């Protein structure tokens, strides 16, 4: 499958499994330390997971000005909400360096225990709290895990289901990512967002190549 | 030890197909490509492995020696010349050839002394190099060893077989980068700098193309 | 037959002289001529054999590649540049590429997508023949058969002998009217076409002599 040949490494067992792994970095010869047969998964759909909030929130703002219902103060740039303060900024009612620790905080308290989780099974299930290692259980693979409150919802009943989804999950983060990547040339080759990008091949669809500068 | 057995990733990729019959690998770059059948006979594939080498190492040397001055040019070093083809017009100059634009520092002004030093000396070590002399003596015509590798890089088999392959990649890598170079420098007329300067801004015109209506006959 | 038996046209004709050993029948419209001795080893000889055969077939395509368009030019049909060394310009002009001048056919802009189309392309292509593929296995580099004779027209061996002889002497043809393209391009930087009517109107007053004069260093 996948083009160039496979070297059996990989059976397709794994949800969203597709074999296209010319150089084979899990091969045990060129795999140890850091590399850890269940890291490269949960690392893989993670940064898929982020590309996903990443690649709709890079157009959010300009589409939402585009069909008329978010005030145009939001029409800025991507990269000049803050993300590079030497391209632009943005209007904010504190500091960017504020809203910044604000969320390295929260984000810091959120990803620990997601890291004690993924060492240790019962984390935030067993630990101390006010009463959330109640509300945190931990359940199945760290990598999905469910819970009270993430299973609120109940959607995915069976196990064809599942896996459906989850090789659905990959491809679309995947494809997310390379529109990321894509999002990340754009910006630095025309310096203007993705969505005038999409505005100019639908104005002009010979309007230029690469940038020609 | 993937490139010394009998499977090695040879020049097409990993789909390659036929593989000279020769060519069993036992020696560093060995990359299954014999298209022309030169080296059939095994004193000819001895002599065309001691000629790769030799023209490896000299690429090597020629590459970055071509690279250099040039470099140090842009970055902000004062020299006489610094273009790799025009260098050699600094002996017929009124200031000299002064290393790195230094008076202190060579200062030659004749070009028949440096023919008559390099024409001695170049052949004093060919000739040591033919029939051993004062660094030692011919064990291997290739390789050596013992003054020329003082730091004994090269004490373990395994090791030094494995250097030989990266001593062979990055000659023949030099040696690709070489034939460019003397290709652009008669088609563009400007340094290698130059050109990639050229091709960091509008790549879309600053290639080859921008210059192939420069020989049409008329 | 009279090729394959030692009753061989040779390439001087009366004069056979000495032939060599490995070089007397048995081949493919053999003549005898090695006056310099290339390919001496059997493993040269057979590289050879299959260099042969592909400089012959794409001598073959280049030269009726060449021949067509000047001859559908003076048919009438309207050719931006007929002539073959001046292609290069039809994507250097602005209209493009309108094959048999048509806007509506092809119509190439640009030339480095089209160029990393077919090198892709012709990789591909060329790694298949070297190293089979799905299309089908190669049985012999020099004549595999199969997909490419689908008809087969040369099942019977002695009309496939004599259609290999004619495809190697038709072969070298092309060689050496491709040879004669190239030197009329360079001398008199003309089409082949446009040197023929000039050889037909006053053939002793047109002559290659006339453009040896100014071939003088200085
Ligand atoms: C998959 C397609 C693939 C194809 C079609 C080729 C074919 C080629 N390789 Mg290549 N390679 C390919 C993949 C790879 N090569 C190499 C390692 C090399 C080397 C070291 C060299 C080539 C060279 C060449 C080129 C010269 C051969 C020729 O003239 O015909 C030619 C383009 C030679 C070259 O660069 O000549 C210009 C050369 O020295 N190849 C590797 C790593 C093992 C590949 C991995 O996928
Ligand atoms: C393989 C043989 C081959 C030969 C003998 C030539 C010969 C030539 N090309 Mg060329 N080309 C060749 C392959 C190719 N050319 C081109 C694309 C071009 C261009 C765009 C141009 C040439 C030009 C030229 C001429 C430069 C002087 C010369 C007659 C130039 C020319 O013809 O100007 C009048 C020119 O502008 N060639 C492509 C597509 C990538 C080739 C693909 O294999
Ligand atoms: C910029 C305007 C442009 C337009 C309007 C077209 C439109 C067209 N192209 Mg073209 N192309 C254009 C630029 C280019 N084309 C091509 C590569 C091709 C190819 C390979 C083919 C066409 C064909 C065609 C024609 C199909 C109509 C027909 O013959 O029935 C049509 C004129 C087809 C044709 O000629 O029939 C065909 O096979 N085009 C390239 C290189 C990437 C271009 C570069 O800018
Ligand atoms: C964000 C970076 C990232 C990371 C860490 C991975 C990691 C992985 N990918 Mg992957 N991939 C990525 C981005 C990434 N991908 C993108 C952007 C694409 C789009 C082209 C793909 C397309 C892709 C395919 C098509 C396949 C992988 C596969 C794999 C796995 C085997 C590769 C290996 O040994 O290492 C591994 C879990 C292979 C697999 O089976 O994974 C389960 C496989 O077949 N990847
Ligand atoms: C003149 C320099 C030179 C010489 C003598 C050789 C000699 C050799 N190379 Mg080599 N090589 C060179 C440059 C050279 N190489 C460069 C620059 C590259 C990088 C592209 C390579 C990449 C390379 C690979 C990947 C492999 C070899 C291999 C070989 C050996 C068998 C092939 C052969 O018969 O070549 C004889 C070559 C010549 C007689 C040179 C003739 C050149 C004429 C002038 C035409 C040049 C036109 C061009 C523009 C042989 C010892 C194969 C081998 O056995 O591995 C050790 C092998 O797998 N070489
Ligand atoms: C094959 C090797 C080789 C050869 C033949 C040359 C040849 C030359 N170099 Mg040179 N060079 C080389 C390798 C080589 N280089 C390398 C590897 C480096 C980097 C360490 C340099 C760094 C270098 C500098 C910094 C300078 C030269 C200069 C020169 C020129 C004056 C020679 C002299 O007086 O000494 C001459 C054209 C001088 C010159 O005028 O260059 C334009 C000069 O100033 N070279
Ligand atoms: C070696 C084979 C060969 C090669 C490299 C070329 C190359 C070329 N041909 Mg060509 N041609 C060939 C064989 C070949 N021809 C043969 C055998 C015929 C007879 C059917 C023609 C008939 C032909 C016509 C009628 C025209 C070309 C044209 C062209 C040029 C445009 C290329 C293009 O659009 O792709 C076309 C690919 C298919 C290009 C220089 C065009 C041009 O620029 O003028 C054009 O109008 N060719
Ligand atoms: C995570 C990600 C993107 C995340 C983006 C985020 C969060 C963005 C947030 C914001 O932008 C917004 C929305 C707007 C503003 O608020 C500003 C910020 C705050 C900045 C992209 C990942 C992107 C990930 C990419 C591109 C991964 C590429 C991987 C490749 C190509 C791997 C290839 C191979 O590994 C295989 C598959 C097999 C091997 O055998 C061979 C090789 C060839 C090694
Ligand atoms: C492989 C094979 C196989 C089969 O057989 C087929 C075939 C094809 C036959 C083959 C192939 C081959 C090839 C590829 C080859 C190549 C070569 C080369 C490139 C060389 C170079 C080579 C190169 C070289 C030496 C170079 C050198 C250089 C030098 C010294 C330089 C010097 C200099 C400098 C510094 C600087 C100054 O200012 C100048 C000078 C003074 C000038
Ligand atoms: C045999 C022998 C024997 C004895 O021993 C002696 C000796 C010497 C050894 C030997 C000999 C040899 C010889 C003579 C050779 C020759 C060759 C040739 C001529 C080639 C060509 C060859 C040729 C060829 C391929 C060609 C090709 C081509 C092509 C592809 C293309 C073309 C084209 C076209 C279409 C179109 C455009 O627009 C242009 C062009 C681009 C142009
Ligand atoms: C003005 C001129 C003053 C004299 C300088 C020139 C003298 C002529 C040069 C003679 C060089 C002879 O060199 C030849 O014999 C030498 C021994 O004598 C050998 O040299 C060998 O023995 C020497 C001493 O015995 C050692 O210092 C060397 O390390 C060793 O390699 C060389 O391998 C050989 O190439």
């Amino acid at each position: 499958f996948a083009s160039k040949q496979s070297l059996s490494y990989l059976d397709g067992t794994l949800p969203g499994d597709y074999g296209f792994d010319p150089l084979g970095l899990m091969d045990p010869e060129g795999a140890g330390g850091f590399i850890d047969p269940q890291w490269l998964p949960y690392a893989e759909i993670i940064n898929g997971r982020f590309a996903m909030l990443g690649a709709a929130g890079a157009i959010a703002p300009e589409v939402l000005g585009r069909i008329g219902l978010i005030p145009q103060e939001t029409a800025i740039p991507w990269f000049q909400s803050g993300v590079i303060p030497p391209v632009g900024n943005y209007s904010y009612w504190a500091d960017p360096y504020t809203l910044f620790v604000l969320e390295m905080a929260l984000m810091g308290f959120a990803e620990h225990r997601r890291a004690q989780d993924y060492y240790k099974p019962g984390s935030m299930g067993k630990q101390y709290f006010l009463g959330l290692e109640k509300f945190l259980g931990g359940s199945g693979n760290p990598a999905y895990p469910g819970g009270p409150i993430f299973n609120f919802l109940g959607f995915g009943k069976n196990e064809k289901e599942l896996q459906e989804l989850k090789v659905k999950e990959v491809k679309n983060g995947r494809l997310a990512m390379m529109a990321v990547l894509g999002y990340f040339t754009q910006a630095i080759f025309t310096g203007v967002g993705p969505f005038q990008n999409l505005l100019d091949h639908l104005a002009d669809p010979v309007h230029n190549n690469v940038l020609t500068n | 030890s993937i490139w010394y057995g009998a499977d090695r990733p040879k020049y097409l990729g990993p789909f390659s197909g036929e593989t000279p019959s020769y060519l069993t690998g036992e020696f560093a770059g060995d990359y299954g490509w014999d298209t022309a059948g030169l080296s059939s006979d095994p004193e000819t594939f001895a002599r065309n492995r001691e000629l790769e080498v030799i023209h490896a190492r000299w690429a090597m040397l020629g590459a970055l020696g071509c690279l250099t001055p040039e470099l140090l040019a842009k970055s902000g070093v004062k020299f006489g010349e610094a273009v790799w083809f025009k260098a050699g017009a600094q002996i017929f100059s009124e200031g000299g050839l002064d290393y790195l634009g230094n008076p202190s520092l060579v200062h030659a002004q004749s070009i028949l002394a440096i023919w008559a030093s390099q024409v001695v000396l170049m052949g004093a070590v060919e000739g040591y190099r033919v029939a051993g002399g004062p660094l030692g003596e011919i064990t291997d015509p290739i390789y050596p060893g013992g003054s020329f590798d003082p730091l004994g890089l090269a004490d373990d088999p395994d090791t030094f077989a494995e250097l030989k392959v990266k001593e062979i990649k990055n000659g023949r890598l030099a040696m690709f980068s070489m034939f460019g170079f003397f290709v652009q420098a008669i088609v563009t007329g400007k340094g290698p700098l130059e050109n990639l300067n050229d091709h960091l801004a509008d790549p879309v015109a600053n290639n080859a193309w921008a210059y192939a209506t420069n020989f049409v006959p008329g």
